[PDB]
């Protein structure tokens, strides 16, 4: 029930790269674990976004 | 591997113009901004440039003689300083945001 | 503008002992969107470019030894070296990237 929250946040990231977004979601599909690691990558690159 | 490489050291006489390049590799260049930092021999943030649109945003202390530009076909950011003075003598860094810093370029005005 | 006031500018070390450096911001660096504190710690050796040690206040960067420990939230942040080694003799400074005018800490020189 925590992984689905990460699915919601990454899927609703405002200005994420669509190819990178599919990679974050696909990594959340292959292994529902590491939910904090993928959200960390998403927040890391979103903070560097233009 | 994310890598930033800058141009070599520069020796300039006062009043001239210097242009510093910064070649990037290892990531999508157009998605993440490039920032410029000045290190006097602390650290002072100069500004950033939008990699997608090319629009630069300068700090208050760098609004006059400084200009940021890009060559997207080569993934290279540029820093141009006009009318060089003695205070411009410093090491200039291009940085992929807060993540990765460039190797640096030492400018000496004399 | 957000101002960064670091801890001391110099520190004398005895090999193995713990060293703590502090970074206080005038305003909170915690982003309500992702609940991250937009502050990073960097190590810079003479004649070399700064290296990222900790990002998002307390998250250690890949490749950094686990003795470099960043912590804190809001306005008070600290970078801790559990057992200072000989290869850690360098300058350290914090950086806030919450607002557009990025500001840097004064710098911390680690020497014997």
């Amino acid at each position: 029930k925590d992984q689905q929250s990460a699915f919601y946040e990454i899927l609703n990231m405002p200005n994420l790269n669509e190819a990178q977004r599919n990679g974050f979601i696909q990594s959340l599909k292959d292994d529902p674990s590491q939910s904090t690691n993928v959200l960390l990558e998403a927040d890391k690159w979103a903070s560097l976004q233009n | 591997q994310i890598q930033l490489v800058q141009s070599g050291p520069e020796l300039k006489k006062p009043g001239e113009t210097v242009k510093i390049s910064c070649k990037a590799s290892g990531y999508t260049f157009t998605d993440y901004s490039v920032h410029w930092v000045k290190q006097v021999p602390g650290l002072k943030w100069m500004g950033w440039i939008n990699t997608e649109t090319g629009e630069p945003t300068y700090a208050d202390d760098f609004k006059g003689r400084f200009a940021f530009s890009l060559e997207s076909s080569a993934s290279t950011a540029y820093l141009e300083i006009h009318n060089l003075t003695n205070e411009d003598t410093a090491t200039y860094f291009c940085a992929l945001g807060w993540l990765h810093w460039g190797l640096g370029t030492t400018l000496t005005v004399s | 503008d957000i101002q960064l006031t670091q801890s001391p500018s110099s520190l004398a070390m005895s090999g193995g002992q713990k060293v703590t450096m502090r970074c206080k911001s005038s305003q909170s660096l915690l982003n309500s969107r992702n609940e991250r504190n937009y502050l990073a710690w960097y190590q810079q050796k003479p004649g070399q470019s700064p290296k990222l040690l900790v990002y998002f206040a307390s998250i250690r960067e890949s490749g950094v030894p686990d003795r470099f420990i960043g912590s804190g939230s809001g306005t008070d942040f600290t970078l801790t070296i559990s057992s200072v080694q000989a290869e850690d003799l360098a300058d350290y400074f914090c950086l806030q990237h919450y607002n557009t005018p990025w500001t840097f800490g004064g710098g911390t020189k680690l020497e014997i």
